[PDB]
This record gives C-alpha cells, structure tokens and sequence, in this order.
RNA sequence: AAAAUGUUUU
RNA sequence: UAUCAGCUUGUUGGUGGGGUAGUGGCUUACCAAGGCUUUGACGGGUAGCCGGCCUGAGAGGGUGACCGGCCACAUUGGGACUGAGAUACGGCCCAGACUCCUACGGGAGGCAGCAGUGGGGAAUAUUGCACAAUGGGCGGAAGCCUGAUGCAGCAACGCCGCGUGCGGGAUGACGGCCUUCGGGUUGUAAACCGCUUUCGCCUGUGACGAAGCGUGAGUGACGGUAAUGGGUAAAGAAGCACCGGCUAACUACGUGCCAGCAGCCGCGGUGAUACGUAGGGUGCGAGCGUUGUCCGGAUUUAUUGGGCGUAAAGGGCUCGUAGGUGGUUGAUCGCGUCGGAAGUGUAAUCUUGGGGCUUAACCCUGAGCGUGCUUUCGAUACGGGUUGACUUGAGGAAGGUAGGGGAGAAUGGAAUUCCUGGUGGAGCGGUGGAAUGCGCAGAUAUCAGGAGGAACACCAGUGGCGAAGGCGGUUCUCUGGGCCUUUCCUGACGCUGAGGAGCGAAAGCGUGGGGAGCGAACAGGCUUAGAUACCCUGGUAGUCCACGCUGUAAACGGUGGGUACUAGGUGUGGGGUCCAUUCCACGGGUUCCGUGCCGUAGCUAACGCUUUAAGUACCCCGCCUGGGGAGUACGGCCGCAAGGCUAAAACUCAAAGGAAUUACACACCGCCCGUCAAGUCAUGAAAGUUGGUAACACCCGAAGCCGGUGGCCUAACCGUUGUGGGGGAGCCGUCGAAGGUGGGACUGGUGAUUAGGACUAAGUCGUAACAAGGUAGCCGUACCGGAAGGUGCGGCUGGAUCA
C-alpha cells in the first residue's frame, strides 16, 4: 500500500489465538472430577485413554487427560489441572498433574520422575 | 501525469545505461543538472551537456553520455530514489547514509547545494537524501 | 445410445 | 470500537452583578444562537500515567512488580468545618450497607498503616528487635514520639559466589550390563597410597558503621554478627531432565495398536534406539523439569521490510467531494528541512571510565545517554506559502474525419406459426431404436391470399464503437465521445480519488400491453434396477413493449487509473503529409492514434509477460494475511418480494493451494459429492424466563454551605445606663446524597421446540464432479426434485471437436 494508505489506515496484527481459556491467566486450577473415564482415541492411533470431566474453580469444566501407566482418582476427587494437548485427543486441552491433591504418582515410576509425581525411592 | 522528475532522470539513467546506450536525453532543470554535474565529478557517467532547444523549439534539453570499461561494463551498479513526493527523507548530519559500505554515494540536497554524503559529513551539513548511487 | 458401485488388515 | 452518527440548552458567546487566593458559565440576571463531529463528536469496552522492565540487529512489540515522580482513593454515597495548606487513612456531620455494646431509652466502629486472622486462590512471609544510624514532628534545651527507617525471622522466588575433595594408582580387580562367549563396558572409576581443610560442626579472638549523640557519666538494635586463629574427619554435603529427527547423547529386557508416549513429524499390529525398566550415555547442576504468560524466530501487518494474471488479494464501470500528490522558471518569506548557542530532559536504571565489598552479584563515583521540547542566532538546495512569468502537460477554437456509441419514430424483406381457399390422399412426425402425438372429421405435402409477433442471412472477421455492461435490416430526427492537423487561444487550469452518486448482461419483481418462435415449471412417451434426467411429443410463466424496481455475473485480460523510459520483426483499423508515373489511383515511404501476433533485455515458482508489461520507475485508490466454519449468524441499511450490502465468533483441520514433472499416484477395483440413520462437540433461532449495568423524567428529600427571617436567647461594643448595635438558637427557601414511582436503552444466563456446522461405524441411498467422467464444466439468477442434482436465460474457458 501507498505511504498515505499506511498513514490512512495503518497495519494491524493477527488475534493470537488462546489454547488455555478454562485456566484463566493461570498455570494450572484445582478442579474437581465431575467424571472419570475413558475415550478411544482419533485416528490412525487406537486405546483406551484415560479422562476425566473436572469443573475447575473458575468455573469452567473440561476434559483433562491423566497420564501415566496407573490411576486412583474418581468421582468427587480434587485434582490439579495443568496445561498441555493431547494431538489424537478432539476436545482435550488440559492435563491432570500426578502427585497433587488427590491424583497420586504413578506407582512403578523410575524414569522421569517428577513428571509423574513419584519421590525417589531408596 | 509527471510526479518525481527527479525519479524520471534516475530511471532514464539506470534503463539506458542497462540497455548499453551510449547517450540519454530527457527535459533540463536545475536540480537535474546540478545531479548530472555531481555524477560526472564523481565519475559514474562520461559526460553532461545542456542543450539549448532546436527540435521542440520549447526548453532545454539535459543529455548525458555514459562510460563503458573494457569489455563492455557498467560505470553505474545501480541507482535509486530516496526522497520520493509520497514520502521525503531528510538526514542530519550526524545520521548521513552510506551506501555500498561507502563505495556508492548517496546525493543530499543541502542547504549549501547538492553535495555527495562525503562532503556534507565533511561541512557537518545534513539535508534531502535525494538519491543512492553506486 | 444409455450402461452404477469397490468398508476396518497389520 | 462505526455491527456507536449525530452530541450539547449554562450548552457556545456577550453585558451587569455576585463569588473566589485566583482567571473563568465558577455563579447569576438579561441578550444573542451558538459550540462539537466521518481528520470520528456522543456512546460502548478496557486501563491509573511515567522514569523504567522484558524482548529485539534495529525499527518495533509486550509491560507499568521492587525503586523514583505525578495522580486518584481511604466501609459506600454526599457534605462542609478548622487551617498557611484537606480525597482530611488512624477527624467531624448526614445517609446506606455491615460489626459490636445496651438496663431497649440509646451508644460505639472502619488494617487498601505494621505484624496477624478468616476467606478466595495454582500461589506470596513474623501477631520480631531498636530508635544505635539516616529522615520527620514538637521543645530554648536535656529530651519525648516515630510498625518512617535501620535491622532480624520466614520461603531455592531471582541473581551471584563457593563446596561436596586433590595428586598418584592396571593388576585395567570384583559386581552389574552387553556379547560374535573372544571379550567389551562401567573405569583410574574402585580398592589401595599420599595429601589439603574452603563451607558445615567444635572452640577462641572480635569489629566498622559514631569525625554521631550526651554538660557529663556514658552511648550499636543488628550482635559474640562479619572477619579471623585453633580442632575434627575425605568426612556432614547431588540431584533433575533427556538419549527417532529438529537436538548433545543407545543398547538389552518386558510389552504386543494393549499398556502407553508426543512440541510437530509421528511411535506401539512381535527384532520398539520413540512405551516400561536396566546398563551406558548427554545436557545442566543446588538445582532440574513441567505449566502459564510475553517477545524472538514470523519479512506471518513488511516505515526499516511483503504482496494482489493463475497461489489469499484489482472495487462490475465511471463520474466526482474531502484528502494525497504536482511541468519549467524569476523574486521573496524562512513554516518543513539543515547548522550553532542557551535552557531543560531529577535521582535510580542503562552504556562506559575509575573505586569499594576476599571475587562476583551488588554498591559508590565521573562521563555519556536522556533519541525530545522551548528560546535564540544563522543557511536557502529541496518541500510548502506569497507573487510574476513560460508552454511542453491539460483544456479550448478552426478545419479535416472514422464508426453495430446512444435515444426516438417510421419502415423493408425472408422465414416460422396460424387462418382461408385450391389440389391431392395415407400417413405424417420423431429417434440410437421407438413411442407419446397429429392424420380419411383429408394431415404431411403443394399453390394462392391474409393476419400476427419476434429476430435482422449475405456484408460480418483476423474488424469497428462504447467507461464498463454492451452495440448489426434500412431511413430520418435528436445526441455523446474519439482521432488527426499545421498555424490559433488560455497558461499547470494536471493526476488520482475514501465516503457519496450514477450507469450496470441475463434472470427476477410490480402495473398495463403483446405473444409468432423458443421455452423453466408441467403433462405424456421412451431409456433405466429407478430416471423427480439426458432424448421425443406437448407446453405456462418468461423471452417482446411501456414505465418503474432489483444491482448481481467466470460483470475476466481472473491484470485499477495516470505518466516517463527500455531491441526488434510482422499483420491490420483511422486521420494526415511526401514522392514518381499520373496530374485519378495503383504504389511506395513518413508521421499521429488504435488493434493483434512473434520476440530481445528484463521479470516470474513455473506457466508465461515482454513498448497494449506481468520490465525499470513516480503519484493516488481498492484489496490480501492458512484451509473450513462463512460471505454464514447477530445487528443495521436497501428492496414490493427474491434477496443484496456491511460483517463476526465459538469450534475444527495441519494442511488448503499455484504451476509444472513423470482433482488418479493405494494409481479407474482409483478418487469423490449430498441427503438419510446413530453418536459427540460447539453455535443460531425461539413463546418466554432470569439477571446485570448505565442513565433519564417526576415525587419526596438528611447533612451542609449559601440566601432570608428570628416575637426567643445574648458577658466584650455603644448608651439618653429604661437600652441599642452585633451575634446565636429556631424557622423558611434554593441546591442536595439516598429512597420512592414510572417508561425506555444496553446486556449476561437460561429456554420446550427448532436450524445448520464440525467430527466419528469400517451404516443406508444413489454417482454429481475429476477422462469428452460418459449430457463439457463453472458463474449469476429462476423454478423443480429423497439427495446428490435437473432444466431454462445470459455469461466464461479455468472445455473440446473440426480447422
Ligand atoms: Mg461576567
Ligand atoms: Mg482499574
Ligand atoms: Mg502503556
Ligand atoms: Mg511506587
Ligand atoms: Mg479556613
Ligand atoms: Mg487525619
Ligand atoms: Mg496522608
Ligand atoms: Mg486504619
Ligand atoms: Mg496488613
Ligand atoms: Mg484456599
Ligand atoms: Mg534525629
Ligand atoms: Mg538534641
Ligand atoms: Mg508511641
Ligand atoms: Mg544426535
Ligand atoms: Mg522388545
Ligand atoms: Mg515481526
Ligand atoms: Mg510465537
Ligand atoms: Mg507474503
Ligand atoms: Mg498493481
Ligand atoms: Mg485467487
Ligand atoms: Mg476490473
Ligand atoms: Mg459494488
Ligand atoms: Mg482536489
Ligand atoms: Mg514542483
Ligand atoms: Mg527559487
Ligand atoms: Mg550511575
Ligand atoms: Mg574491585
Ligand atoms: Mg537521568
Ligand atoms: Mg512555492
Ligand atoms: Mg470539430
Ligand atoms: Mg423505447
Ligand atoms: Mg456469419
Ligand atoms: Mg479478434
Ligand atoms: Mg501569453
Ligand atoms: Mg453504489
Ligand atoms: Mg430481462
Ligand atoms: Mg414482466
Ligand atoms: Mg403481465
Ligand atoms: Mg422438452
Ligand atoms: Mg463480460
Ligand atoms: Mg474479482
Ligand atoms: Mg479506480
Ligand atoms: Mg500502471
Ligand atoms: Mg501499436
Ligand atoms: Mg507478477
Ligand atoms: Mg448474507
Ligand atoms: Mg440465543
Ligand atoms: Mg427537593
Ligand atoms: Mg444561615
Ligand atoms: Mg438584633
Ligand atoms: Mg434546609
Ligand atoms: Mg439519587
Ligand atoms: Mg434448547
Ligand atoms: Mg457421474
Ligand atoms: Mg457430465
Ligand atoms: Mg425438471
């Protein structure tokens, strides 16, 4: 464009899409697990992955996925929700952290520990 | 219509000196020939004449004559327009341009006449950054 | 002269 | 932010008065009708601003913690009082909401001071010490006060520094792990030998900050602190992430599309360097990862620094308003621009030079920076202002001139159809083949006569004209633009143009007319698994006319307008002018303006473009920012309607796409479209329903200031010493928070029902597109149909046959 269009009319950005609406400026929000199950995932890609619907304390309720071979939370358990996508996932934006509130570690951890929420073992 | 005489002339200059003419023609005005002067100091064409009118019998005529090196090669690496009508450049004396590291000169329009960018840092004199030749 | 279609391997 | 276009009535100005520290509609009376706004007023959304901070090559982008400056506020709303000074945080008055005391009559209170509690939250500390230092208040002073401040506690929250050992040690030991059973690896690692003592722990010494303060005596919260001597033992002191690619670092075992991993590409279906564990390794290290957020990479909003023929992108076209922009030149101004000078840009930060903490972080100090602004003095090349010339851009005159440019009216012939008559007799018509249909009630055919509507063979394309859409019988009338020309005239009057206005194929709509042919819809016949199609026979709107409306097209050269420059070659349309023979014209040249093809430089991803640019440049406008959702919803405008214009978001995918090579590449047993059925997610509509915010018009109206009044109460003042002056309570009036009442505006949730979108069975129904996709496809519009789609009308080539 002409230097009197720019002047005009000048440049604008983009939007810069958000990916983490339900925490609200926030790295991760307690929640609570209003349902705990599980969903097949998209394809290519095929199993059982672990879910839960939480409605986090702002308000919000989504879908978290809860990673780690193991699992004890159910129904009406507090969790720590944390950001982070699950790709073959539709509709999963969100991540349960292991080792907080009522979640636990996954139990035969050595590797990787503290993603996983597991102390170190003597 | 005609907006950047100015930007005529550098057109003019850089299209024949592409196409090898060995002279370009185009109207006269004091600006062009104070540029055509400079240019010739600064030896990136051969020579300027300002002709008095005989074909249209209306106004001078600017003609410059181009050099050639051995083996056929271009005196001007290119040229362009900095202060264009749209949008002006000014430059102090201080923030004067370089061009091709230092190799090109850069044309300023100084309160003191058209000077190239090494004369006006030597007088401390800034002006309109009129053109980038090189 | 008209004359349709071709799941999911691993 | 325009999906907010009108706002304001003390509002804008004037005069007099009042008021105030002070100017002022600050206030008041009177007069006038202003003021603001598409260069965005008013309204909505969000927000304290900045020095700075983070990022970045820079330009920028994000941000406003500590520290420092300004502002605002102190339970919410309002008000004044006192004072030099008041949003009066730890004041007062009134009202509201709260909490507390009460003997029920009435009272008391405001941590967004410091510490602290509850609560909310992913998340942020002690109900500490001292006024020793610096700062502040009062006092003549000693001094008193200071949750300012100086300190300490707490937390790896950040930055910085240090330690967890150092040297030697092959016999390359065991043990793990791997193996080709040879060995390799962990590994100089260990064992073993000799050393050192920072930190920690134990113990001793022990400050500076005080050139303070105090008449003196005396006087350090931090604090037995820092620092430092001695002692102990190599000890009390290493984890976290990663190892398919980007990306530094690989193997074994277990698992078997399971369990799981992932930032993207993807991994897992029995040989997993990608899951889990182990050995080994790599990056970091008192940290290491993850998440969130910002900048970078992203030239991915491109001023630096991008684009629009086919990838996303040129408005359908023109006129034209604001605006942007401006041929040659004289003079002048000195606003832009440029150069000095002065002032300012506090400090801190930042860059940098010195200095101090054992180094560093950090701290002090000098300078720079502070990218500007104001004042002032210069310069005049350029931009601009003022002013005067010039003619080459532009326009005009005169003459020459081409044409389907437009509008109106009359009118010509052929052909179709119908009608009348003659003749004549069995079919005609139609197709791939047929049938429906028409025909002995005489069709088809054939001749004559007539009626009517519509379109204009040949000329006619390789062409002309128009801004585009478009424009073809002839004649006349009216009218627009273009081209050329040597003289002539004006003298930059130019270009472009947001918004706005007009024009704008076809279809469509309204009123009236007309209706031959054609022909959506429709009916029938065929084909077919079906055939709501192709094909056939019929056939209504429409096609036509008049006047309006609509305002969209593949409205395409998919290429905005103007200008200058940059090889040629070769057709063709228009105007001149020159030449020879003519004294026509044939011919050649040449010039100006069109319109094609080839083609150089150049450009482009390629295809291709190339003087008619998609080349080199300058001016102005429109437009693009991944694909879908979607040119859809909501709102608004326009319309009689159809609809058009303006124009999102949630959600979803990791591609979509351009050209080309050998819409398919799993390679036609390909690909691929839409209903219907099922599930999931987000969203729209909806009788309604439920909130919220911002105001408005009235009614009432506390405190309070102001203006009145004051019969009541009054020590200073004066008295003719009976009082008066002046004041005060009280009372009234204006303004006035809150409340009440009413009607609107905006907006959130929700809503039976309903709509479409996205994704998922590997469901059902057809095959619409991609090849001539088997009826070339697509664009606008119209109607029809289970659904793709079918058909009519006009258009396009992003089709082709035959040349
Ligand atoms: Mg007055
Ligand atoms: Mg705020
Ligand atoms: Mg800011
Ligand atoms: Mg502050
Ligand atoms: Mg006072
Ligand atoms: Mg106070
Ligand atoms: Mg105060
Ligand atoms: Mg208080
Ligand atoms: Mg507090
Ligand atoms: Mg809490
Ligand atoms: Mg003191
Ligand atoms: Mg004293
Ligand atoms: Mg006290
Ligand atoms: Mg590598
Ligand atoms: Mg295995
Ligand atoms: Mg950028
Ligand atoms: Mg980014
Ligand atoms: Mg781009
Ligand atoms: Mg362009
Ligand atoms: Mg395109
Ligand atoms: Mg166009
Ligand atoms: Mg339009
Ligand atoms: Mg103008
Ligand atoms: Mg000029
Ligand atoms: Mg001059
Ligand atoms: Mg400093
Ligand atoms: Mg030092
Ligand atoms: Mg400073
Ligand atoms: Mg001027
Ligand atoms: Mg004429
Ligand atoms: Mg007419
Ligand atoms: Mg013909
Ligand atoms: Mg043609
Ligand atoms: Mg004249
Ligand atoms: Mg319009
Ligand atoms: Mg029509
Ligand atoms: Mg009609
Ligand atoms: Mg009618
Ligand atoms: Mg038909
Ligand atoms: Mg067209
Ligand atoms: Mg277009
Ligand atoms: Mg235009
Ligand atoms: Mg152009
Ligand atoms: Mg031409
Ligand atoms: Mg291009
Ligand atoms: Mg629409
Ligand atoms: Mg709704
Ligand atoms: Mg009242
Ligand atoms: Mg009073
Ligand atoms: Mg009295
Ligand atoms: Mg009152
Ligand atoms: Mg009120
Ligand atoms: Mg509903
Ligand atoms: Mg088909
Ligand atoms: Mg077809
Ligand atoms: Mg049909």
């Amino acid at each position: 464009p002409t230097i009197q269009q720019l002047v005009r009319k000048g440049r604008t950005d983009k939007i810069s899409k958000n990916k983490t609406p339900a925490l609200k400026g926030s790295p991760q929000r307690r929640g609570v697990c209003t349902r705990v199950y599980t969903t097949t995932p998209k394809k290519p890609n095929s199993a059982l992955r672990k879910v839960a619907r939480v409605r986090l304390s702002s308000g919000i309720e989504v879908t978290a996925y809860i990673p780690g071979v193991g699992h004890n939370l159910q129904e009406h358990s507090m969790v720590l929700v944390r950001g982070g996508r699950v790709k073959d996932l539709p509709g999963v934006r969100y991540k349960i952290v292991r080792g907080s509130l009522d979640t636990q570690g996954v139990k035969g951890r050595k590797q990787a520990r503290s993603r996983y929420g597991a102390k170190k073992e003597k | 219509t005609m907006t950047d005489p100015i930007a005529d002339m550098l057109t003019r200059l850089r299209n024949a000196n592409q196409a090898y003419h060995d002279q370009t023609s185009m109207p006269h005005s004091k600006i062009k020939a104070g540029i055509a002067g400079i240019l010739k100091s600064e030896g990136y064409i051969a020579d300027y004449k300002v002709n008095e009118p005989k074909e249209g019998e209306v106004g001078k005529t600017l003609t410059l004559t181009l050099k050639y090196g051995e083996n056929r090669e271009r005196s001007i690496a290119g040229v362009r327009r900095i202060s264009k009508p749209g949008l002006r450049v000014y430059a102090k004396s201080t923030a004067l341009p370089k061009v091709l590291g230092g190799l090109g000169i850069a044309i300023i329009s100084t309160s003191q006449g058209l000077l190239t960018d090494k004369q006006a840092h030597e007088k401390s004199v800034g002006g309109e950054v009129l053109a980038y030749v090189w």
